[PDB]
RNA sequence: CUUCUUCAGGUUGGACAGCUGG
């Protein structure tokens, strides 16, 4: 019923008030993908992640027990892979998981093997490209 | 009335339609002596990773470079029998494999040509008239394709682009592609009092002259003739039966304005329209060629043989 | 009586059968599929199953015209699919039945989703340019067995409507189910269909059997 | 001697009892589903079910074939349903309730709510143009235990009447209750069908369990 | 029985007035879109965050407890996601999210935690739709 | 008492000649909807704001204060948002409201905030709906 | 070496409305 971005994840509130915090925090000051450039992230680049976080919660929805089953585990695993796959290919992907704890949400779920923490990290991330749109988007 | 037409496909060329984009070796292997691809069955592969070295420590390492040949076999020492689907030959014909556009999959892996992608290219041939008509048209209203059938993934290959302008010039850029000589299967249907057979046939044909005549032809007699000839063949007036599908086929395929409009005025409002798009201090477009073994066989990017048969 | 008419619908090409893009999880595709609210599995609508039968046989039991009302078709479809006239109101025989996802385990153990995600764009011909579009579609091969209702108002109509239903399975043969159908999705191919009589038991349902298995 | 009929209602696909539709807020669907006005609970009214009940047995016991008025049913529909005839008043030996969803923690267990929101349209054939519309439904897997009072009168009838009970819930579970049905909606079946007496005990009260499980 | 607007104050008397002067600023400046284009807010643009409402809106009712339970709050939180998150994929309905104070009303229920203020809130959110329905419809 | 309907008032001595006369006024040149008409209000239209009338008059008529409370100013504003939302909802009700000022009693009422002001005014709401029986009807 | 992550169009219509008995 709680996870670790690095202060707090609580189901009542601030799943959404903390990617209130990291997307006005990437605005505050976007990545900079070289020297001399300017760098703007675009939602069709953590596409794949959604897709397969979307998946695990259809699968996990549908269960009545608390810890996740093997199947589910390998593919939270999968979910980290598919991470590492999509930021290290553009690396403000990298900028974005970083800066949003994405993948310290991933290792969180996967330590606590519980279908509410997977809940609220789905939760979480929903909240973040909520925010993402809101303030920028494109 | 509906008539229903079952549609083959030979791709004479190459033909690529994309699905996805990955960049150097991460989703896949690559063997550059034995010029193999190897594509990793991504479930197992973390099912491997479960087993064995822990996931953190193999993507600590993904900061751009890092190819899966230098891991697999040479950081780790270990053999690969789970950790394939299919493979796929790769032709380098002096610019690396950087990036792969792999095949559009469906959900088990197989290829196949997806939905809209015949309707655009019959689109194409059909809209020969106006760029008005587009959505109210109720041609294509009642025009109906289907998907591809089953395709064998023995049937794949990398191929790298290649130029026409003054010189052959490899690129970069890598996609998977369908080999010459695949027969697919496919299934359109229409209404016949907005479309006849002999109407796509005389769109088709009108489409392929105004290529071949006016910019094939054309473009080869203002640039150059033996720099394809390996084989270059490029066969016309084959009675319509020519149709371009997939990627790489070239900015003409995709834009009608050579067929409504003579070759200057086309030219100049290709010139101006692409000006717009692309800032390059260059000259008319020219032809995306490709190698095959060994020879270099000149294949037509997106070259399809088109055939049609009732019901 | 109650006469079953079961089957199985197998989804040759991807279906998409439009849901709300809303009531759903936030960040998904743009253009998501219709599901069951509980279980999240892919639907088929027994609606939109009943409309476009109802449609397709309207339209070849009138010689491929239709522009009239759903209320002044055939005699035969108006008695199997129902109607509401103010003269005389027929009820339907053919009572359809929302469709869930059935061969779920047979994808998971071939490691695919329910839905695959498709990636589609449209190119200007004034221009080459091309708008990048996301639409979801439920994966071929997704089996979905159904149950259609039938009533036995008389017992001299129901080789002839059951022939029709035969005809209007046929028809979506050679048609699509749902949603973007011209661009080569929704293609379905029914299997196994068979009658059964829902209570008791029915002579002559080996008739009828016969004349919808082939 | 009074009897209880235990069980629960599970919705195979959505429900939909219609509604007010006029004091369900500001800003609702468009067609509400009848709802318990203090716990906002989706109900089956007992008049509903009864009703469907009601016309399918008198439909199946009479001959198949059912075109009288209510009053002039079957001596067994008359009985168990009662009549308001004039010089035949037969009390109704069934009392049907309504019936609210008890299942509402299991369906937020899944995070669903109880009612879903389902889009449908009708193209207009001379245009070929849509037009949508939303309907509210009770969602798939919704559970509805209900409770209905048997007056055991004669003693001699109780099997045949729990055999027509029977019979009319097997022919609920191959018809719909309520709303769209024909257009995939309603369908319900029925488990865990339990007879017990309200007061004392029934010397044959096993009998009619073993008829009302089988 | 008060929620907040800014320099503007919303009661259980004077919501009905608010909503009508929000939503007749709305019609006497329609949002004009990039392309020089007004553009008019539909009710199923906002169909998911309205039937979000009334659904919080009914488990709410069933509770005689002036304190708001933690999963209550949480739903009300996940509503205000999806009032962002449809924000930023509509720039009209943004606007209208802006002209309005859906936001702000959402974020004051998030504050006061207290029963009556949400169910002042379900009234706000009520009356714009019935003035916008009023004055433009669908 | 004084009751302003727009133009012209009324009082404890008025209210049924003015019901009678908006009515007879409504079955003469009645609505026209776009397409010509040419039906008129069924009590299954305004149905639900009568029983809204209802349960307010039940609630001032169990008071004997002369002064409205906040808590029942609260039912005659969402009485104001109701008729505003099925007068959008049809146009066949909102000339029905318009003409038969159901709006701008509410608004006498919503301004003088005294009992006789509310008693007078369902006394004329019940005139008109007496009056649209046994005229038109259903 | 190139950018677009969706744009455009429909947004509920018709029917029944209390009847029998004391």
């Amino acid at each position: 019923t709680e996870l670790k971005i690095g202060n707090e994840k609580v189901n009542s509130t601030n799943f959404g008030d903390f990617a209130e915090k990291a997307i006005r925090g990437i605005n505050h000051k976007p990545f900079v993908n070289s020297k001399g450039g300017e760098q703007k992230i675009t939602t069709s680049k953590i596409r794949g992640i959604l897709e397969l976080v979307n998946k695990v919660y259809n699968r996990v929805i549908n269960t009545n027990d608390v810890e996740l089953s093997e199947n589910i585990l390998a593919d939270i695993a999968y979910i980290k892979v598919k991470i590492a796959y999509e930021s290290g290919r553009e690396p403000v992907v990298k900028d974005f998981i970083q800066r949003t704890a994405f993948t310290a949400a991933i290792t969180d779920v996967m330590n606590q093997r519980t279908r509410e923490s997977f809940l609220l990290f789905a939760r979480y991330v929903e909240s973040l490209i909520a925010y993402f749109k809101f303030y920028g988007g494109k | 009335m509906k008539k229903t037409y079952r549609v083959t496909l030979t791709a004479l060329g190459p033909i690529f339609i994309g699905g996805g984009e990955k960049l150097k070796k991460y989703e896949y292997i690559f063997d550059k002596q034995k010029k193999v691809a190897h594509m990793i069955d991504h479930t197992k592969f973390t099912k491997y990773l479960l087993e064995k070295n822990l996931l953190d420590d193999f993507t600590s390492r993904v900061n751009s470079h890092f190819d899966l040949y230098d891991y697999l076999v040479n950081k780790k020492g270990i053999v690969f029998m789970p950790l394939v689907k299919y493979s796929v030959p790769v032709a380098q014909f002096s610019p690396p494999m950087n990036d792969l556009n792999t095949f559009v999959k469906d959900a088990f892996g197989r290829p196949y040509i997806p939905g809209s992608s015949l309707k655009g290219a019959l689109r194409t041939a059909i809209l020969n008239d106006l760029k008005e008509d587009t959505k109210e048209n109720e041609v294509f209203a009642h025009l109906q394709v289907s998907d591809s059938e089953t395709i064998d993934l023995e049937n794949l290959k990398v191929y790298q682009k290649v130029d026409y302008s003054k010189t052959a010039k490899p690129l970069p850029l890598y996609r998977e592609c369908l080999k010459p000589n695949t027969e697919i299967t496919f299934t359109v249907s229409f209404d016949d009092e907005y479309l006849t057979l002999k109407k796509i046939q005389n769109a088709l044909h009108k489409t392929y002259q105004h290529y071949y005549i006016k910019w094939l032809k054309g473009g080869k007699v203002g640039e150059t003739l033996i720099k394809g000839v390996f084989a270059l063949d490029q066969p016309s007036q084959n009675q319509g039966e020519i149709i371009y599908i997939g990627g790489g086929a070239g900015f003409v395929s995709k834009t009608l304005h050579y067929k409504s409009k003579n070759r200057d005025q086309a030219r100049n409002d290709s010139f101006d329209i692409l000006k717009q798009l692309f800032r390059t201090t260059y000259s008319k477009m020219r032809s995306v060629p490709d190698n095959v073994p060994t020879g270099k066989h000149y294949l037509e990017m997106g070259k399809a043989r088109i055939k049609l048969e009732e019901l | 009586m109650k006469l079953v008419i079961e089957g199985t619908i197998v989804l040759k090409t991807g279906m998409h059968i439009g849901g709300s893009s809303d009531f759903s999880a936030i960040g998904a595709v743009d253009s998501p599929v219709v599901r069951d609210t509980l279980t999240r599995l892919p639907l088929i609508p027994g609606s939109s199953l009943k409309g476009k039968m109802r449609y397709l046989l309207a339209k070849e039991l009138n010689n491929g015209i239709l522009l009239n009302e759903p209320n002044n078709d055939q005699d035969e479809i108006l008695r199997l699919f129902g109607s509401s006239e103010k003269d005389k109101i027929r009820r339907a025989r053919l009572k359809f039945n929302d469709i869930k996802l059935s061969n779920l385990a047979e994808l998971e153990t071939f490691n695919v989703s329910s839905t695959e995600v498709k990636f589609e764009n449209t190119i200007n011909r004034k221009t080459a340019v091309a708008n990048p579009r996301q639409i979801e579609r439920v994966i071929a091969g997704s089996k979905f067995d159904f149950e259609i209702f039938y009533n036995l108002d008389d017992i001299k109509e129901v080789e002839k409507d059951f022939e029709n239903i035969k005809q209007g399975f046929d028809l979506l043969e050679f048609d699509y189910l749902g949603g973007h159908g011209t661009r080569g999705s929704g293609r379905i191919a029914f299997e196994n269909l068979s009658v059964i009589t829902a209570v008791g038991n029915f002579e002559k349902i080996n008739t009828l059997n016969e004349i919808l298995g082939a």
